[PDB]
């Protein structure tokens, strides 16, 4: 037998590689505002007081020294974080005459992956269970696993990245 | 709760869509590739041998690619 399917994250030939992961990187954004919009309420400020995955993992958020929020609100301020690099064209340039910058991986694409995956790990750690009770853990899977595969294919996570979900992410690969 | 519920239906119905158009784009852009590099190959040894015109009918054709993926991206 041979390997995957959504090795649709391979690039494709004889084309920049800044492009492949900045269309990715918005695609990703994309999937994860879809799968947290829809357990927008049963992730509240009472039920997640504190951006958490299992109770050795939390992520702070500054606004200048990190402090501690709920979930709900850190997710609010990293998608309106997101938006402001996606608008700053000397970083993702929506015109096609435009350039991305030096080192657009390692300054751009990683910091923003690295953010990203938190909220992979709020929810599987904080609300399978709830997935679990709406067919979503189907639509999770498939857009947690593709974000390892992009993720894998280009080395843009270390290990220490996938914090909590380290152990499971090893079934894959 | 007839408010989860209808933006469950709707999140369930994007990834359909999206991930459909997503594969529709990675094998049709795999197939258009492939008739150029057939069509750079059964011009590469006839007459004129022209290994730039050739060479930049490739990169016409990669930055005439390059600017379709850019616009996946920048919805309005
Ligand atoms: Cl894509
Ligand atoms: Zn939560």
């Amino acid at each position: 037998s041979e390997g995957v399917l959504n090795q649709a994250v391979k690039l494709p030939r004889g084309e920049d590689e800044n492009e492949w992961l900045a269309v990715h990187c918005v695609d990703f954004y994309n999937q994860i505002n879809m799968l947290y919009g829809s357990i927008t309420e049963f992730c509240s400020p009472q039920t997640c007081p504190r951006m958490i995955a299992t109770n050795e993992y939390e992520y702070l958020w500054a606004f200048q020294p990190p402090v501690s929020v709920s979930a709900p609100k850190y997710v609010e301020c990293l998608m309106r974080w997101c938006q402001d690099q996606f608008d700053d064209e000397s970083l993702f340039p929506s015109k096609v005459t435009g350039t991305f910058p030096e080192g657009f991986i390692q300054r751009v694409i990683q910091p923003i992956l690295r953010r990203l995956f938190r909220v992979y790990a709020h929810i599987y750690c904080h609300h399978f269970n709830e997935i679990l009770e709406l067919n979503l853990q189907t639509v999770l899977n498939t857009s947690f696993r593709h974000f390892c595969l992009f993720a894998q294919e280009f080395e843009l996570l270390r290990p220490a990245d996938f914090g909590p979900l380290l152990e499971l992410v090893m079934e894959l690969r | 709760s007839n408010k989860t519920q209808r933006v469950v239906s709707v999140c369930k119905m994007y990834f359909l869509e999206h991930y459909c158009d997503m594969f529709d784009y990675v094998i049709s852009r795999r197939q258009r590739t492939k008739q150029v590099l057939e069509y750079l190959q059964q011009q590469s040894q006839l007459p004129n041998s022209d290994q730039i015109k050739l060479n930049e009918e490739w990169s016409s054709y990669l930055q005439r690619e390059h600017q379709v993926l850019r616009k996946r991206r920048l919805k309005p």
